């Protein structure tokens, strides 16, 4: 019963704050150019102890053949997909907390569930973008981001499962 | 005497002497090398046909 609400909320704040922290730092920890870490925006050294704007997607030594550097490198730049996960998750918790009251038996829970799982898809796809463009160790809050996507996925499972539960109540009492 | 990588032409013969040519060559075109390109999505289907 209410276990759906519990797992739902703890998934919301869990994967949400976890995605935010993932945006914070600890996304890639390795030797810099000398070792440092970076979170896809700016790297911070151990001179040492300071930071520098590191998401310089263009670098002044290349060839840039045809839509490879521009399109892909730009896509990885500004971290669009993970921000898409941010907005979509925001709609997740917001629309579930909306599903608290204002019954609307069928449409809402299913909707937020859909945009929520697909939000997870945006998260994983974004991770793919990041690991891709980066071409040695990873940051820990990176694992926090992936784990956030996972817990999100399970939360969506419980979501849709609760939705078809409501369908079972309605069609059940229908006879 | 000129002992050097000098190109031999008519007008240069028109003023001085050259021995028999010892090393043959042609005009050459030089460019910058690009980096080894990465295929991308194409690797899904690239081989075996067009």
């Amino acid at each position: 019963r209410g276990v759906q609400m519990l797992l739902t909320t703890v998934g919301a704040f869990a994967a949400f704050s976890l995605m935010t922290i993932a945006v914070g730092t600890d996304y890639w920890l390795y030797s810099r150019g000398v070792m440092t870490h970076s979170g896809l925006w700016r790297t911070c050294c151990l001179f040492k102890g300071l930071c520098k704007q590191i998401d310089h997607f263009p670098e002044d030594a290349d060839y840039e053949a045809d839509t490879a550097e521009y399109f892909l490198r730009a896509v990885r730049a500004s971290s669009i997909f993970p921000i898409l996960s941010v907005i979509l998750l925001f709609m997740g918790g917001l629309c579930i907390a909306a599903s608290e009251f204002y019954k609307t038996r069928h449409n809402i829970i299913l909707s937020a569930g859909i945009f929520f799982v697909s939000a997870g898809l945006s998260n994983i796809i974004g991770i793919i973008v990041y690991i891709s463009a980066n071409a040695y160790s990873y940051g820990w809050s990176f694992y926090f981001g992936a784990l956030s996507f996972i817990i999100a996925e399970m939360v969506g499972v419980l979501a849709v499962h609760m939705f078809i539960d409501r369908h079972k109540q309605l069609r059940a009492t229908a006879r | 005497i000129a002992i050097a990588p000098l190109t031999i032409t008519l007008v240069r013969e028109e003023v001085i002497d050259f021995s028999k040519p010892f090393m043959s060559l042609g005009i050459s075109i030089m460019i910058k090398k690009p980096q080894k390109s990465k295929p991308g999505v194409f690797s899904f289907l690239d081989p075996l046909a067009y």
